[PDB]
């Protein structure tokens, strides 16, 4: 009975962590 | 006390305050259905029955009681 | 003139952002904890904790530096005092809605005991942010940043701390109006070995 | 001098976590979140401002730099201090992780709201630099909410896996908060009292 | 009530206050020096036992109280 949203975060960590990562060095790149 | 007095204590309580007869009140009749009384009136009895005869019911307490034989063993609880 | 009109601009937006974030943080808190005396009890203690950092401030500036207030410090430091004030009695509030069941007082010792050390971890990491950018060449920004971190200072270690659980205490069953609270559970037999 | 409150604020920060939670690990991971939370907020408010979205001040950007900072270090300083909480108390893990996510999500999200919606009341003054603090603010707070409601729960996740990295190290009690909160319970009155007059102390 | 229930909640409640294992706690045991317990944990004690069974304790009997058998005797003394 885990409850959707942290199971969605804690199973896609991943990608979720390299989404922010990019998101963010292109925002202070570009 | 006996069960008939306190019924028919609460009988009158009842008559003046909501407008139930004592005939009507019996102590498997419920408060919310079966005499449709809500709980202001319910407080309203839970204040006269303190200024008449000293019995003290909280409001948690009055939360719980549904029927006129559960307020009865209420009191006799007390004594 | 120009800095007369800075000045009236300065009293007016004041009063405005003060009024503003008062009613906009009792609605949150309102919504978040379904209590409307919680929420003003915790808008209460936030600006009685502001007044008291604002007296703070305006000492070590004026009297200790020498160097008086500048006329912008104001509402930057009242703002960010207000939200964060409001955060950490919200916090504090929350963890004792959720340990009531037991109790009025039990609910109480075990949210402090919780959420305290928490709490003060992170309030005196915010206060000592805020106090950091006083290593600014411009000193008004200092002042901003000094203001803020005694206001955070003084609330975590007193409204938090005291204020908040001692009124909680007092106001009893009416804290959570109007959900219902009792503010005893029913007398439990002695367990049985 | 914006640059070297920065470092500053870095140092004092760093220094503050090694002596509150006695690890080392446990900081570095704390000043990741920290440092991704200040970039992307301080990303997305140059790169609004850039476009002629709105006007930006020195005092903007220094709030928006500290207050992001002070954000994410407390929306981190929340999340491990219930995660480590649920741990000692004897929970595993996951039951440990997703406690820790039901007990304070609100409370972030909440917090966070507070903190952007109390700037966005600047937008509503008259004074230009009043006017112009507001958009930006708010927008650097909320992204700061967003990084550490989505990646604080999955850097936890990820971290704790691995290794003896998240597990409380000072496994001890609180006695003076045990004090203090007897004191508050059995006499409200008094300390009331204290807590009211220390208070009306700054309105000499 | 027995002595066996009322020294259990109390080592429950003492477990859960200061840290004290509810083996050691026996009812010839002293508070001051052989449990090591404060007056402030004292006072915790009183509050947890009064919002959980309702026995409630005064700060002055709570000075008087030396040992764990001398509270259960106390909270005997009010049945
Ligand atoms: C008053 C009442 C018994 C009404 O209950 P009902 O909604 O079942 O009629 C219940 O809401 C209650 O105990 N409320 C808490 C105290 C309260 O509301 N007092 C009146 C505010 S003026
Ligand atoms: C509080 C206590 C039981 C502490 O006793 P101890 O010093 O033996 O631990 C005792 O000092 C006492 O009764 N003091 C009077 C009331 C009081 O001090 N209340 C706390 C002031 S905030």
């Amino acid at each position: 009975p885990r409850p959707r949203l942290p199971w969605f975060l804690r199973t896609f960590a991943v990608p979720i962590i390299l989404a922010w990562v990019a998101v963010v060095a292109i925002l202070n790149t570009v | 006390a006996t069960q008939e007095e306190i019924i028919a204590g609460l009988a009158e309580i009842i008559e003046e305050v909501t407008g139930i007869e004592p005939s009507e009140v019996t102590p498997e009749k419920s408060f919310v259905d079966d005499l449709d009384i809500d709980s202001l009136s319910m407080v309203e009895i839970a204040v006269q029955t303190e200024d008449k005869y000293g019995v003290k019911i909280p409001d948690e307490d009055l939360a719980g009681l549904r029927t006129v034989g559960d307020v009865v063993a209420y009191i006799q609880k007390l004594e | 003139a120009t800095y007369n009109d800075m000045q009236i601009g300065a009293d007016y937006d004041l009063i405005i952002v003060a009024a503003s974030a008062l009613i906009l943080i009792f609605i949150i808190m309102m919504v978040l904890t379904r209590a409307v005396v919680a929420a003003a009890v915790i808008v209460g203690t936030v600006v009685l904790s502001l007044a008291s950092a604002f007296g703070l401030s305006v000492l070590l500036w004026q009297h200790i530096v020498g160097i008086p207030l500048h006329w912008m410090v104001l509402p930057m430091s009242v703002i960010v005092l207000l939200a964060v004030g409001a955060d950490y009695n919200l916090l504090l509030v929350s963890r004792m809605k959720e340990e009531i069941h037991a109790g009025i007082r039990t609910g109480i010792i075990r949210a402090m005991v919780g959420t305290g050390a928490v709490v003060t971890a992170a309030g005196l990491v915010f206060a000592f942010t805020m106090a950091s950018m006083a290593v600014s060449s411009l000193i008004t920004i200092g002042q901003v940043g000094t203001t803020i971190g005694l206001g955070l200072l003084f609330d975590t270690l007193v409204v938090r701390s005291l204020m908040t659980p001692s009124i909680a205490t007092l106001l009893g069953r009416w804290f959570w109006w109007p959900q219902r609270v009792r503010e005893r559970p029913v007398p439990s037999k002695w367990p049985t070995p | 001098s914006m640059k070297l409150i920065e470092g500053v604020t870095f140092a004092v920060i760093t220094v503050m976590l090694l002596a509150v939670y006695r690890s080392v690990i446990t900081t570095l991971i704390v000043l990741a979140m920290v440092v991704l939370g200040l970039s992307g907020a301080r990303g997305i408010v140059a790169f609004l401002g850039f476009y002629n979205v709105f006007g930006l001040t020195t005092f903007a950007t220094n709030m928006v730099v500290t207050l992001a900072i002070a954000a994410a270090t407390d929306y981190a300083i929340f999340l491990i201090g219930r995660y480590q909480e649920a741990r000692r108390a004897g929970e595993d893990r996951e039951s440990a992780y997703y406690t820790m996510f039901h007990g304070t999500a609100h409370v972030v999200l909440a917090s966070g709201l507070t903190i952007a919606g109390a700037t966005l009341c600047l937008h509503f003054t008259r004074l230009p630099y009043f006017q112009t603090m507001g958009v930006p603010l708010a927008i650097g707070m909320l992204i700061v909410v967003a990084a550490a409601l989505t990646a604080g729960p999955a850097v936890i996740s990820v971290v704790s896996r691995f290794g003896k990295t998240l597990e409380p190290k000072r496994f001890s009690r609180s006695p003076g908060w045990h004090r203090v909160g007897t004191a508050t319970v059995r006499w409200p009155g008094a300390i009331l009292v204290c807590a009211v007059v220390a208070a009306l102390i700054g309105l000499l």
